RNA sequence: CGCAGAUAUCAGGAGGAACACCGGUGGCGAAGGCGGGUCUCUGGGCAGUAACUGACGCUGAGGAGCGAAAGCGUGGGGAGCGAACAGGAUUAGAUACCCUGGUAGUCCACGCCGUAAACGGUGGGUACUAGGUGUGGGUUUCCUUCCUUGGGAUCCGUGCCGUAGCUAACGCAUUAAGUACCCCGCCUGGGGAGUACGGCCGCAAGGCUAAAACUCAAAGGAAUUGACGGGGGCCCGCACAAGCGGCGGAGC
């Protein structure tokens, strides 16, 4: 089966980057990450990993039958818009952007400082 | 590299008992202990033999090869023991610092 | 202000403290 | 050049051919001032290629140069506990120059009994797409592919 | 006709400017009520957060009164708070 | 940690600490300290009117009470963080930084101890002593719209700059470290030492009170020049980078 239009979640952090396609309901069809692209350890914060990962996942979604996407981004990402360019290169229509990085209302204690 | 520390004992003009040689080789092994990068240790044991001296009878120059940076420790005292130990501690400062900055 | 003074203070304090950690048993079970 | 660079030398044109990459070639194969020896070696080799191919050797030379001349290479940098290699684009000047350097230095270790023959056969091999020069250039591109990740440095 | 300052011509102005503003007693008001959300939506951003005094102009009195009203409003869901 | 179906994603529920944007040289509290919201109970301060008593004031040894955090006890609860502790990695070796995990503890009730750089390193009370400048609160008059950092004057609190004056200097300066009175505590060379002995308190940790022998000829405060810096900013040199040939390998 297939879905023509869905949604996309993009989680970019300091040490990794990952994406996932999904219906607006929450049901995934396809995902990818820099670990499946092949990079390892410390290289996979670069935006190049974002390009390749998002590209592979978008092609998987093209396979399973997607043509338009809603896009939701999350986290400290050097290569957010890099992944966006990769997606729109892969042949998909950008539905709606939203920079929902989860901020708390001064809740749980974070860890200590480093040096 | 453990006997590769190229010992160089020497004195221009001093009565050099051969147990000073034991002292020197042992005090240089002591830093073989914590620096495995060592090729050359040229060393002196000098004496100015002036009358009515300025508190500084004997003198020592020491230089050592490392991989690139060479080390240099100079000292001065009345006799052999303070000279050895003082140049040793100056080298220890150098080498602690060098192996702190090496990484 | 300096810190040399406070450091000498600190060292005396610490050594007395560790002494008490080591003699916490003997002081109690002697001086009753 | 903390204050700034200086000009490049004005290459001459060849008396015979009409191309300054050939004087560049003799000046890169030169060794111990024997410029005329370089000249006669090169002219003999190019005419060997002429009798090998029935045409001008210059065209196959520039074709070999099109094969072995990159436009991308490496430029290292020490950063954060682990030195990183980086891709950097290469202007055509240094591209041609480094290509010729590859060409000579991998010509020298051949077994044609003579430099003129080694060189001529290497040029033919690179025009055809077989020389160790081409091999090393492919290794360079392999490295740039392995290290595309560090282009955002833009340096 | 006249300059924003060097007002040597009119009386001491009952008007407000870019440094000075007391925006509520100025205008845009019925009364400070957590009921009237259309008014309270003016002292925010589209992201729901709250303005500052050197943005708005209010005295701390009105500022804190309004913030408390806003916050009661978010509690009673009369106002779209920032969230999922 | 997963490959026994993780991470991600979505629907829901359980759950306990902290409550972003308001919120900062800003308000209150004697001090410590104090913000998610609503209700209850209660305290303090400010201004004005200045109707009332008519010097009742200020301080305060001793003493009582409050008092950050970590700790202790009985009980409850326990998501995240995390002493200790285990492992990984760096390391010459790392009982340490870094990573993974993780107990006591952090939280609540009732009691304890009663200390800190508990700092404005400035005890409290009071009068006079050049000013300017922002700012929080409350009064009030004029250009008066009288819907205004309106403006001016005044009172209280709070910060910056700056006279005289003062201080070893730094710098303080109408909120004084200035000018003067009243009361208290405290210091009298450094160390030994806020240590021991003795005592009081405390469940315990421990705190308060507190010496001597002996020893040194100094311990120190502020500031200047210099040198140094794996502090910063501006620059140069075959200093590296680019490029060529050498050395170390062998023989003389």
């Amino acid at each position: 089966k297939n879905v023509p239009h869905g949604a996309a979640h993009i989680k970019s952090t300091f040490n990794n980057t990952i994406v996932s396609i999904t219906d607006p309901q929450g049901n995934v069809i396809a995902w990818a990450s820099s670990g499946h692209v092949g990079f390892k350890g410390s290289r996979k914060s670069t935006p190049f990993a974002a390009q390749l990962a998002a590209e592979n996942a978008a092609r998987k979604a093209q396979e399973h039958g997607v043509k338009k996407v809603d896009v939701f981004v999350k986290g400290p990402g050097s290569g957010r818009e890099t992944a966006i360019r990769s997606l729109q290169a892969a042949g998909l229509e950008v539905g709606t952007i939203s920079d929902v990085t989860p901020q708390p209302h001064n809740g749980c204690r974070p860890p200590k400082r480093r040096r | 590299e453990r006997p590769h520390a190229e010992v160089v004992v020497k004195g221009r003009n001093v009565e050099v008992p051969d147990h000073f040689r034991t002292y020197v080789s042992e005090k240089l092994s002591r830093l073989e202990r914590f620096d495995k990068t060592i090729y050359l240790f040229d060393v002196e044991l000098d004496h100015e033999r002036n009358r009515r001296q300025r508190k500084n009878c004997q003198h020592v120059e020491i230089t050592a090869r490392g991989r690139g940076p060479v080390v240099r420790g100079e000292a001065c005292a009345d006799s052999f023991y303070t000279a050895f130990e003082s140049a040793v501690q100056k080298l220890e400062g150098r080498l602690r610092r060098a192996k702190d900055r090496r990484k | 202000g300096s810190v040399i003074k406070k450091r000498r203070k600190r060292m005396s304090k610490k050594k007395h403290r560790k002494l008490l950690r080591r003699t916490r048993v003997q002081r109690r079970k002697l001086g009753k | 050049p903390r204050k700034g660079p200086a000009p490049k030398r004005p290459l001459v044109n060849d008396p015979v051919y009409g191309s300054q990459l050939v004087t560049q070639l003799v000046n890169k194969v030169l060794l111990e001032g024997k410029k005329s020896l370089a000249e006669r070696i090169v002219y003999g080799a190019l005419e060997q290629a002429r009798e090998k191919t029935g045409t001008d050797p210059v065209v196959t030379l520039k074709r070999a140069l099109d094969n072995v001349k990159p436009a991308l290479e490496v430029r290292s940098r020490r950063v954060g506990g682990a030195t990183y290699q980086v891709p950097v684009e290469v202007r055509p000047d240094r591209s041609t120059t480094l290509a010729l350097r590859w060409l000579v230095n991998f010509s020298r270790q051949r077994r044609e009994k003579t430099m003129v023959e080694r060189l001529a056969n290497e040029i033919l091999d690179a025009s055809n797409g077989l020389g160790a020069s081409v091999k090393r250039r492919e290794d360079t591109h392999k490295m740039a592919e392995a290290n595309r990740a560090f282009a955002h440095y833009r340096w | 006709m006249m300059a924003v300052k060097k007002s040597r011509k009119r009386t001491a102005a009952t008007e407000l400017k870019k440094p000075r503003r007391n925006q509520l007693e100025a205008l845009g008001v019925t009364t400070i009520d957590y009921k009237d959300v259309a008014v309270l939506r003016t002292f925010l951003s589209e992201r729901g957060k709250i303005r500052s005094r050197h943005v708005t102009g209010l005295t701390p009195q009105q500022q804190r009164q309004v913030a408390t009203a806003i916050k009661n409003a978010r509690e009673m869901a009369l106002l779209p708070m920032a969230g999922p």
